[PDB]
């Protein structure tokens, strides 16, 4: 099953970014701007 | 000389950087010393060793003792994707297990 | 009167609507416009004296104008505008997640790259000794 | 009949289909999509507000309906947050995968050069 390979890949990626885990998930600049542009319209 | 000759060297040097830098993908704020540990006994371990040098180059600006050209790395990358097969397609089953 | 004429840009005292119109006209404007033009100032439909109807206010039962700014319609409206924004935001997030998730699934060479390294190093370990 | 909008994934009171893709949308969302992006949201072809074709078509208690709005709004925002969280995880997994690939290219480059030494010993 794919779950094992997914688990190992996700776990290593999380571990490499371990110092970033305390940071909130970002809002992309494209997404932030398209909210603002719709609000301005 | 100041413009397009440097601009070629700017993009040429940028083509030597890791694809994380070229795509501006996320890179860690610090190279985690816990993740980099390896048994030094398998092919995965020596790839992880060189991966630590790439992370230092991108995070710490601590470049490696040698950097290979894009042509060498592309020729190496070709040797990977000619070998690899049966790579998983994205499907609802994958969506289920990634959510888990 | 608080209606402003769409043609002259000044406030009415004789507002008039017709079935082919949409912007407001003055009676004392449209009748001379019919005489010279015969033509709707905005839609260019044909104008005739039976089309014009004149607006009035202050009749019995007419509700008092809500001036407080808040209202149920306007709150439901802006809540709807929030929902439209959040779904279009979520759609572009979902699109980006699908693209990123797709290519990383295709990029799962790690196990097959490792076998190539094993194959390469085991060749090297013989090539290092046949010399 | 129930019609589901391809942008929201929810029922619509005003279903509309786009000739550039054949997918069904809420009129209000797709007009706002056109008015911002100018494209079909699914096929990415050029799309405009004149190209939409219209499809054919009790209450409970006001505090109850307001509590449905509260619980439903928290669900929509939970979806929006988890998408941002999952998107960054996808970007972190991707950058790791590219790092594994580029490090593997360095190894394969390194080993393939060292394998030339056996021909000149």
């Amino acid at each position: 099953a794919l779950l094992n390979q997914v688990f190992k890949s996700l776990k290593r990626a999380q571990d490499l970014f371990y110092h970033d885990y305390a940071q909130p998930p970002p809002m992309p600049e494209e997404n932030d701007s398209l909210i603002r542009s719709m609000k301005r319209k | 000389n100041k413009a397009k000759r440097n601009a070629e060297n700017r993009v040429r040097n940028m083509k030597m950087r890791s694809q994380v830098i070229q795509r501006s993908l996320p890179k860690p704020t610090k190279v985690n010393e816990q993740a980099t540990r390896a048994t030094n006994s398998s092919a995965d371990d020596m790839v992880k060793a060189e991966m630590s040098k790439l992370l230092a180059w991108d995070v710490d600006n601590k470049p490696p003792s040698v950097i290979y050209s894009r042509e060498e790395l592309d020729a190496a990358a070709d040797l990977i994707k000619q070998e690899a097969e049966s790579g998983p397609e994205l499907n609802s089953l994958m969506w289920k297990v990634v959510e888990q | 009167m608080s209606f402003v004429c769409g043609i002259s840009g000044e406030l009415t005292e004789d507002p008039v609507v017709s079935q082919v119109s949409g912007h407001i006209f003055d009676r004392r404007l449209i009748v001379k416009f019919i005489a010279e033009n015969g033509t709707d100032p905005i839609s260019h439909g044909e104008l005739s004296e039976d089309q014009l109807v004149s607006l009035k206010s202050g009749g019995t039962g007419s509700a008092p104008r809500n001036v407080s700014g808040t209202s149920i319609p306007s709150l439901l409206k802006m809540l709807q505008d929030e929902w439209d924004t959040v779904m279009l935001n979520s759609f572009s997030l979902r699109q980006q997640l699908q693209i990123a998730r797709q290519e990383l699934s295709h990029s799962l060479y790690q196990h097959d790259a490792a076998c190539r390294v094993i194959s390469r190093l085991s060749k090297e370990l013989t090539a290092a000794r046949e010399a």
